[PDB]
């Protein structure tokens, strides 16, 4: 083996000993207080400009969320697409979350990106098993397949959509798997039938039944209530005594 | 039908006169298509059995008196129509809609109390 | 050029007459052949690395025995809550101000009943009724909170110390030069 | 599409150059077309590879490199005494990402806490190694053995008699890999 | 015009959902006379449609509620 | 200890586009070469077919 | 050389080409936006937000003036005055005519301001242009034909169109002077929203939003309240 002859063994070099390592303790939420006031300000401006649809807004750390009426979908996303201070020209993601304890089961979550302002915004609305939501493929061509997924996986129906068909599931599939009443292994299974010369569909049997270890969740709450971190600019002034 | 051959833009029924018009047009297309479904999917049944079985699937929802419920039941039909008329569904999905091609057959619930008792709930 | 000499590249080298032959009949003499060196590469195996040499570290604050109560360093249980403001809340905030900046002094009594006057009007009427009836004067006031213009949203970098957009600029030296339709950005 | 604030210094492209503004001699430009010089260079790079050593390994006589942390087929180990290390805590059963482990335990004749069933579905397992990170007694490991294709998948339902037989077989190599990686675990 | 009745007439003869044969007249109404339902109409007109090898549009099929209306549509179609 | 870099740091590696122009593939030396090959061949052909024609006169 | 930006030259952003008249386009879009905002009540924060921002950008755009602008505008004022019927949308449509191979202008009024929208025939190679680019409607109907068929064939267009060379009763509209390439850069450093052509893209987006913001009446009270337990999740305490 012909060694490079001016490339020495990097392992043969001795390293300077590291003694006592010290790291400060940081609270990562603390880095987000400097932008907490404007994120609240922007959400406050948004719901004054569209009082007809924006029910509330929340702020967690760097995330501002806007809560809207389902019928306000087209106006709100138009304002967030074509406003000069709201130049949010990407849909990053549209998905649903299921809350069977609500009268409107489905929360529709939109995540939007503004390359102009290096900013993100989340828009939430609600839907039901029968209550449809406006499609926004009139504003974002990229939102088309996302709504097919929400429909395919949840059953939510998007008025105005061209070609709202299943995107993920099999062709004659019945059910919406991301619903919380839908079982994990489904209701049907497939196999090849020698006597019928095709693949047939059967009721589900499992050689091993799925073992659900949810019951081992701590009898004690482990996170607690948290900490309130609202700007003083969005708290009500307190009445001074006397 | 801009993106696909049988695509229909999702529409919300304006009233019961409109909603019944759409149901009848949905049923008409399906029973029209039954000869075309029986050759492509090589269904070993008469076109009459296919049509009478298509009728049953509309006969299930004949008593729906909610307009929001009809539109989802219409969208489900239109999507099923699109994936059957384009050869997207496999013969296995289509002739699995007929609930007699199970090796247990159509008779899969017990008929009465005693026959299901002697067989252990079927 | 951009190349560094073959002699520093930790690959097997050609020797003698074959080195002279290679450095003659080859596009780039400084290019390696990708063949690693037996006495250097993965030598010794990790299986012969001495178990006793390695040390699993602790950092003084969090890993000490004598000056760290756990509850100062439990940041998971000091998590921020989501701060929610509905339409009733913003009516009150415009009505009577904010703990940072009040509209009225709210001294002692007859200010507490003014503090529900903010809260009561909020539930009864949205921000839309509130702006309609007190006129376009306080439509100018909503912008007066951010200096008379609408606010722009927050950026997500803080490389400059403040939250901001990233300033994308052309790098000093381009990697393709002007010769290819691809620019490098810093 | 660009960030807010002033546009980047010289973000806008220069105006396009006309054909006769280009800096490339007709001789150089026409020669490169007809002689196909850039394609000639690439063919020459393949001649350079031709006379370089190949990368190939003759398997099964020469094997590729595997680290002490490699994740192969499972084994149940013993102590130097000969007792099974496993005490049936079931931690490896709880953490299994794919529910591949089924354990049934009871009191042994001598009163010791030991498993009666220990099955691993080798066709459910994802070879993550989680089962062996969670062990408090190093009882379950993954040997460096990757060569055990079988004929039937019934052969891939490892029961406690096979997993102990594997540990007896592989113990020197299991003890060696543990000895290397224990400081990092 | 005699044939377009003759082929239709025998067609409803074999149609089961018809309450009773011999109720078929030149002006027989699908609902009132024959007792055919809203979805029995579509089934009939489809047989009406296929037997004469023509496709009834929806805008026209909703109009086919009586036999005479069915006759006047098939005559208007040049092909048969 | 841990796996740490050498005290002075590792040296810089080559990462920029190198791709150095060689005379073997530039058009001017190749154009000149192909031309001299065709000119030498055309001198050799013009001598051969003259001799071939003279061999044919003797054959006839 | 580089004193002026080539129109339609690539900007660096794909699909976005250099605007032929960037300053007047931006002025047209701003004033048009300000006009549609009067359909919205005064107390809506939306209108105040759009108004203030639009006027702020409108002021900086008007801060730069092309060289020779005062001289050009005086001639263009007269040229409109004495030949108004040439550039009238009620006379020659929203398009300035149908002879696409000839120059087409139209006077348009927005928000107390006057603009001319001149559409210029496309510059094509002479080696590919048939009949100077006159659109081919097809051959004339020939033979025995009906009165109705001749009308639907366009016969009445004989008494309406004009020869493209026929320029006697008409006058040529002269374009506005442009900004320099350096002036455009200075416009960009004031507005602070990237390239001028990219600002026009945003500006013509604000114009389209007003139509949707009025039709939906976003200033009206909240439509659908959150029914109780609608935005409640999993918070402790
Ligand atoms: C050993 C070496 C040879 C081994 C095989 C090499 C095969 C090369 C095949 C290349 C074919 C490339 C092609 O399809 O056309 C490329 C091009 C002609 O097409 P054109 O539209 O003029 O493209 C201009 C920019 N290339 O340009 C050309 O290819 C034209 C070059 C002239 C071809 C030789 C003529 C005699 C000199
Ligand atoms: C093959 C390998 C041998 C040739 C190259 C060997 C070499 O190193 O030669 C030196 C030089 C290489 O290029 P250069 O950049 O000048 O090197 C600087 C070094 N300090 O070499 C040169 O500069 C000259 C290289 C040869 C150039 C002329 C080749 C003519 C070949 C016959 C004509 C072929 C043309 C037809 C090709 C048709 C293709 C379709
Ligand atoms: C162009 C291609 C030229 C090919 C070379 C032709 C040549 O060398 O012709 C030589 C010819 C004499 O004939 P050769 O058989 O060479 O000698 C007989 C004994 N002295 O003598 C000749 O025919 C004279 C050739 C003169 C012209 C050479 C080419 C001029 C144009 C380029
Ligand atoms: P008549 O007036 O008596 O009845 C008309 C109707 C039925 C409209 C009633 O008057 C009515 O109002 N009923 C309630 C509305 C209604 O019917 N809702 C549902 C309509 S959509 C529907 O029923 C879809 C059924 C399934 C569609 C697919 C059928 C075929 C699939 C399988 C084919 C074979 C395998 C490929
Ligand atoms: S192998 Fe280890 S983790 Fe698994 S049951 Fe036995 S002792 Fe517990
Ligand atoms: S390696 Fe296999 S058996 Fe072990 S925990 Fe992961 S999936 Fe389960």
């Amino acid at each position: 083996v012909a060694l490079p002859k001016d490339a020495p063994n990097p392992r043969a070099i001795p390293r300077e000993p590291v003694g006592e390592i010290k790291q400060a303790l940081v609270n990562p939420a603390d880095k987000y207080q400097s932008k907490a006031d404007n994120l609240h300000k922007y959400g406050a401006w948004l719901m004054s400009c569209l009082p007809k649809y924006i029910q509330q807004f929340s702020v967690w750390k760097d995330e501002l969320t806007i809560y809207i009426c389902p019928t306000g979908v087209i106006p709100v996303f138009s304002f967030l697409k074509y406003n000069t201070n709201a130049e949010f020209t990407q849909v990053s993601d549209i998905t649903a979350v299921d809350f069977p304890t609500r009268e409107m089961r489905f929360e529709i979550v939109y995540n939007l990106l503004s390359v102009r302002h290096n900013a993100r915004i989340r828009v939430k609305t609600y839907a039901d098993e029968v209550t449809p939501v406006p499609s926004i493929t009139s504003l974002y061509m990229g939102a088309n397949w996302y709504e097919r997924e929400v429909y395919d996986m949840f059953g939510v129906l998007f008025v105005g959509h061209p070609d709202l068909r299943r995107i993920m599931t099999d062709y004659g599939f019945e059910g919406h798997p991301l619903r919380k009443d839908f079982p994990l292994t489904g209701y049907t299974e497939i196999r090849y039938d020698e006597e019928k010369k095709r693949i047939v569909v059967e009721p589900l049997e499992l050689t091993q039944a799925f073992r659900n270890f949810e019951g081992g969740s701590s009898a004690w709450d482990q996170v607690g209530p948290g900490i309130d971190r609202t700007p003083d600019t969005f708290k009500l002034p307190t009445p001074k005594p006397e | 039908v801009q993106p696909t051959k049988f695509a229909v833009t999702v529409r919300q029924s304006r009233n019961w006169a409109d909603a019944k018009q759409r149901v009848i047009a949905a049923y008409r297309a399906w029973i029209r298509a039954a000869p075309e479904i029986q050759t492509m999917y090589s269904i070993p049944f008469p076109v009459s059995h296919i049509r009478t079985r298509i009728r049953q699937e509309f006969e299930r929802h004949r008593y729906v008196n909610k307009l929001n419920v009809v539109d989802v039941l219409l969208q489900q039909s239109n999507a099923d129509f699109q994936e059957t008329m384009n050869f997207w569904r496999q013969q296995s999905h289509v002739m699995a809609f007929f609930k007699e091609e199970h090796f247990r057959g159509e008779k899969r619930l017990p008929s009465n109390f005693i026959t299901g008792f002697l067989e252990g709930r079927n | 050029s951009n190349a560094v000499s073959i002699t520093k590249k930790y690959t097997v080298q050609s020797t003698g007459i074959w080195e002279r032959i290679r450095r003659a009949l080859v596009i780039d003499p400084n290019r390696s052949n990708g063949v690693p060196l037996n006495p250097y590469n993965r030598n010794p195996s990790p299986g012969d690395n001495p178990p006793l040499e390695y040390t699993d570290p602790v950092t003084i604050p969090a890993g000490d025995i004598a000056d760290n109560p756990y509850w100062k360093r439990d940041f998971r249980r000091n998590y921020p809550r989501p701060s929610v403001i509905a339409q009733a809340q913003q009516v009150a905030l415009l009505s009577v101000g904010s703990a940072a900046q009040p509209r009225v002094e709210l001294i002692g009594e007859e200010g507490t009943k003014a503090l529900v006057a903010a809260e009561e009007e909020g539930k009864e009427k949205g921000v839309a009724k509130y702006l309609e009836e007190k006129g376009a004067e306080e439509a100018k006031r909503v912008l007066a909170l951010t200096g008379g213009l609408p606010p722009t949203p927050s950026g997500q970098t803080m490389v400059t110390g403040q939250w901001d957009v990233h300033k994308y600029g052309l790098a000093e030296e381009q990697s393709y030069g002007g010769s290819y339709p691809c620019r490098s950005f810093v | 599409a660009t960030p807010a604030g002033p546009p980047p210094k010289n973000f806008r492209l220069p105006p396009p150059k006309n054909w006769d503004e280009e800096s490339e001699s007709t001789i150089d430009k026409v020669g490169k077309y007809f002689l196909m010089t850039e394609m000639l260079r690439g063919m020459y790079v393949l001649l350079e590879q031709f006379f370089r050593p190949p990368y190939t390994i003759y398997y099964p006589f020469e094997k590729g490199p595997i680290s002490p942390r490699f994740r192969g087929e499972h084994a149940l180990r013993r102590y130097p005494s000969g007792e099974e290390r496993c005490i049936a805590c079931k931690l490896c059963e709880a953490v299994c990402p794919a529910q591949a482990i089924t354990i049934e335990a009871e009191e042994r004749a001598d009163g010791s806490r030991r498993t009666t069933r220990y099955d691993i579905d080798m066709t459910k397992c994802i070879y993550c190694g989680f089962c062996q990170e969670s062990c408090p007694v190093d009882a379950i490991v993954e040997s460096p053995n990757a060569e055990y294709a079988t004929e039937t998948r019934e052969e891939l339902l490892y029961n406690k008699e096979k997993l102990l037989a594997n540990g007896d077989k592989w113990e020197p190599e299991l003890a060696a890999a543990i000895r290397a990686d224990a400081p990092y675990r | 015009k005699v044939e377009v009745y003759e082929r239709i007439k025998s067609l409803l003869a074999g149609f089961d959902k018809v309450n009773d044969p011999n109720n078929i007249t030149e002006t027989a109404h699908f609902a009132n006379d024959l007792g055919l339902d809203s979805l029995d109409t579509v089934e009939v007109v489809m047989a009406i449609e296929e037997e004469f090898s023509i496709e009834i549009p929806d805008k026209d099929a909703d109009q086919i509620h009586s036999v005479d209306k069915a006759i006047e549509y098939i005559l208007r179609q040049p092909d048969a | 200890p841990q796996d740490m870099p050498p005290p002075g740091g590792y040296e810089a590696v080559q990462y920029k586009r190198n791709l150095p122009s060689r005379g073997l593939f530039r058009p001017r030396p190749l154009l000149a070469g192909a031309a001299v090959l065709m000119l030498y061949g055309w001198y050799k052909l013009v001598k051969g077919i003259r001799e071939q024609n003279e061999l044919a006169r003797e054959k006839m | 050389k580089g004193k002026f930006l080539v129109p339609g030259a690539p900007t660096g952003l794909t699909g976005l080409g250099t605007h032929p008249s960037p300053r007047s386009a931006l002025l047209y879009l701003y004033h048009s936006t300000l006009e549609k905002l009067k359909q919205i009540p005064e107390h809506s924060v939306y209108r105040q937000s759009v108004e203030a921002v639009t006027r702020h950008r409108l002021a900086l755009v008007e801060s730069v003036v092309p060289e020779g602008y005062d001289a050009w505008v005086e001639r263009a004022k007269k040229l409109l005055e004495e030949h108004a019927d040439q550039f009238d949308p009620t006379k020659v449509g929203p398009e300035g005519g149908e002879e696409v191979q000839g120059a087409r202008a139209v006077k348009v009024e927005r928000d107390g301001r006057v603009f001319v929208v001149s559409r210029l025939p496309k510059e094509e190679d002479e080696r590919v242009l048939e009949w100077d680019g006159e659109v081919d409607e097809g051959p004339e109907l020939e033979g025995s034909r009906t009165l109705e068929e001749k009308i639907e064939g366009g016969l009445e267009k004989i008494f309406t169109r004009r020869d493209v060379k026929d320029t006697v009763g008409r006058v040529e509209w002269e374009p506005e002077p442009q900004l320099t390439a350096e002036q455009v850069a200075e416009l960009e450093n004031k507005i602070g929203a990237g390239l001028i052509e990219e600002v026009i893209q945003v500006a013509e987006g604000e114009l389209k939003l007003v139509d949707t913001m009025v039709k939906a009446r976003v200033w009206e009270p909240l439509e659908e309240q959150p029914r109780p337990g609608q935005w409640e999740y999993f918070e402790r305490k």
